[PDB]
């Protein structure tokens, strides 16, 4: 069957400039003057998206800064400019032989200009404590670049017990990246302390961003 | 306008076999072909095969070739995925998809994709999730706790839909053999709380479809 | 890639049922300017189209060459996100160029320089309505009117489905 190698397996490239992702097969793709190989675009949670189709030819509605080239084992996906909407995995696939494969994949990270995170701290529901749990929830929204601290306080005293931190994938729209960090104790602990602090702190800032409530 | 229509997620145990679904909308499956392609959670995209379903005729990847099964019917549009002999490398999202293409002269491209089923392979029984409204103690940010499931997925939406925007819901994270994430919404707080904020989670495997409004 | 891309907008076909169609677009006139982008190639046209809908354009002006006067006409911005087109296409005559060895074409002795006149009693003008027809045949045979040498010869011949391309199939490749 025919391998298809994909390259790089991951980039970061800055808004307004290119990216390059190369499909190497270990036999050739082409036919009768056309080469059975396609370029796809995979976003998180959606389905594959075609881009290309034949090497070379722009899918209904692409844009130009999309483009394709080479002929036989060796073939490039160009993206310049590339923009927010190109944060994805790509793939090349062929079919001009069975069976059909796919390349293994390549990870485009958009860099954009640094941003700080948007806290919110949340007390656990009415309908939580009633059942019998305590989760506390903090969301640091809408920040660049990924990396990200988070430290949770009880009573100005640090805990990390229980602590469980969840990051978003890159946004098409504005680039940025979110966290959820969720601090679950016992109902019991939970009513014995008072002071409830997340702070975030981020590249942007050698200070750390502060958020809290008082049970 | 041409859509393919995925049965909904499947849970299934290990040993036994699943028949996923694919309906076909403004184009006769009878004239070209489905296809069917496999992705694991953290992979990429692996060919399963496609069927002609004029003639029954279904071509497979050999790795694939007995342990999927592809069958179709033209009189309700309609391709199948027989998956046997379930492991856990069985456990992915299942698409099913058409493509059809001109040739150099006349280069044109139709693709279509259904939007992925999802099969979990486990020993596991089904739990339900709890859903818990998070509220604070010019923009309002709301949330939505999804607690202690299993498996994967779990839907969440706001106001039925009329909340794609600002709306960011987290990846679930595996705690003791359950799930939790939450979700997002950042709305004007002119919207809030003087008008409605719903979330709203579907979870196949337990056949939940609970409601729950943000109250201050 | 297709060297029309970088050739002037004469329209040679206009999709049924599209927005080029409804507005009265004709084989033969020339696009040169849609909104405030000038249009020299096909090319051209993509771009700005896809650019008009991104921008958030709903209707804009899309001027024409018609016997010597430009025309001027409003036009519904095709939605990208759809992969909505306007509906025109370059001419390309049904001749033959190709014929793939083996294939049906091959076997009822079709021939590069070929001219096909008509399909299943349908005349067409186009390489693009032998493909639709061919897309419509069912994998049933298709009779087709030739002109070999201004003589008239008469072929018929059955699809076949092509994995490759998903649908339908004879052998024959367009002369460029």
């Amino acid at each position: 069957y025919i391998v298809l190698t994909q390259s790089p397996v991951s980039l970061a490239v800055s808004l307004g400039q290119r990216a390059t992702i190369s499909c190497r097969a270990s036999e050739s793709v082409d036919s009768y003057g056309d080469s059975f190989m396609h370029w796809y675009q995979q976003k998180p949670g959606q389905p594959p998206k075609l881009l290309i189709y034949l090497a070379s030819n722009l899918e209904s509605g692409v844009p130009a800064r999309f483009s394709g080239s080479g002929s036989r084992t060796d073939f490039t996906l160009t993206i310049d400019p590339v923009e927010a909407d190109d944060a994805a995995t790509y793939y090349c696939q062929q079919n001009n032989e069975d069976p059909w494969t796919f390349g293994g994949g390549t990870k485009l990270e958009i860099k954009r200009a640094d941003a700080a995170p948007t806290v919110s701290i949340f007390p656990p529901s009415s309908e939580q404590l009633t059942s019998g749990g305590a989760s506390v929830v903090c969301f640091l929204n809408n920040f660049y670049p990924k990396d990200i601290n988070v430290k949770w306080k009880i009573d100005g005293s640090e805990r990390q017990n229980g602590v469980l931190n969840s990051w978003t994938d890159q946004d098409s729209k504005d680039s940025t990246y979110s966290m959820s960090s969720t601090l679950t104790l016992t109902k019991d602990e939970y009513e014995r302390h008072n002071s409830y602090t997340c702070e975030a702190t981020h590249k942007t800032s050698t200070s750390p961003i502060v958020k809290s409530f008082n049970r | 306008e041409v859509q393919l229509q995925q049965s909904g997620a499947e849970l299934v145990k290990p040993g036994a076999s699943v028949k996923l679904s694919c309906t076909a909308s403004g184009f006769n499956i009878k004239d070209t072909y489905l296809h069917w392609v496999k992705q694991r959670p953290e992979h990429g995209l692996e060919w399963i095969g496609r069927i002609d379903p004029a003639n029954g005729n279904a071509k497979y990847d050999p790795k694939f070739q007995d342990k999927a099964t592809i069958t179709a019917d033209t009189s309700s549009n309609t391709a199948y995925l027989q998956l046997n002999s379930l492991t856990s490398e069985d456990t992915a999202v299942y698409y099913c998809s058409n493509r059809q293409l001109g040739l150099r002269g006349y280069y044109y491209a139709m693709d279509y994709w259904g939007q992925g089923t999802s099969v979990s392979v486990s020993s596991a029984k089904t739990t339900p999730p709890s859903v818990y409204p998070l509220a604070p103690g010019s923009m309002v940010t709301l949330g939505c706790l999804v607690k202690g499931y299993f498996p994967e997925p779990v839907t969440v939406t706001w106001n039925s839909g009329s909340l794609s925007s600002g709306v960011h819901t987290f990846p679930a994270v595996l705690q003791s053999d359950l799930y939790t994430l939450s979700s997002s919404v950042t709305v004007p707080s002119s919207t809030w709380p003087s008008e409605t904020v719903t979330c709203n989670v579907a979870h196949p495997a337990s056949s939940t479809k609970v409601d729950k409004k943000i109250v201050p | 890639v297709p060297k029309y891309l970088k050739e002037p907008v004469v329209v040679g076909y206009v999709q049924r049922d599209s927005i080029a169609q409804k507005i009265g677009i004709k084989p033969g006139d020339k696009i040169i300017k849609i909104n405030g982008y000038e249009v020299r190639t096909w090319e051209d046209l993509r771009d700005a189209l896809i650019r008009l809908s991104l921008d958030g354009v709903k209707e804009t002006t899309l001027f024409l060459e018609r016997n010597g006067e430009v025309l001027h006409l409003t036009i519904k911005v095709p939605n990208v996100q759809k992969g909505e087109e306007l509906g025109i296409a370059p001419l390309v005559k049904p001749v033959v160029g190709g014929v793939k060895k083996g294939s049906p074409a091959d076997q009822v002795g079709i021939k590069p320089g070929d001219l096909i006149l008509e399909v299943n009693g349908k005349k067409i003008n186009t390489w693009y309505e032998l493909v639709e027809e061919v897309r419509k045949s069912q994998g049933k045979a298709i009779k087709l009117k030739i002109l070999r040498n201004g003589k008239m010869i008469e072929k018929e011949l059955i699809p076949a489905k092509d994995p490759k391309t998903g649908t339908y199939f004879i052998g024959l490749f367009p002369k460029t």
